[PDB]
């Protein structure tokens, strides 16, 4: 978020079960860009039960 | 101590300045965000070679 604009990038690839972060190379091409103009220093996360 | 509400009575035969009017205002402001609600609409054929 920089300049009153909010930046989007993502990749999605399968992965092997057990190893996390495996070794590799995967550019995070851009998503979604919106010119919200708000100040952001914390963040919290959001999961479904 | 009077009514504060008042009503106009509408007939078809009033005369202009009794006749109902549609008024819109439409305001405009520059608050420093970054939004905007224009467009251009010019955009010429191209052409090539
Ligand atoms: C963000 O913080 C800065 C510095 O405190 C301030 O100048 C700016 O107006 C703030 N913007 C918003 C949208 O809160």
């Amino acid at each position: 978020n920089i300049d009153g604009y909010f930046k989007i990038y993502s990749k999605h690839t399968p992965i092997n079960l057990v190893r996390d972060l495996p070794q590799g190379f995967s550019a995070l091409e851009p998503l979604v860009d919106l010119p919200i103009g708000i100040n952001i220093t914390r963040f919290q996360t959001l999961l479904a039960l | 101590c009077y009514f504060p509400l008042q009503s106009y009575g509408f007939q078809p035969t009033n005369g202009v300045g009794y006749q109902p009017y549609r008024v819109v205002v439409l305001s405009f402001e520059l608050l420093h965000a970054p939004a905007t609600v224009c467009g251009p609409k010019k955009s010429t054929n191209l052409v090539k070679n």
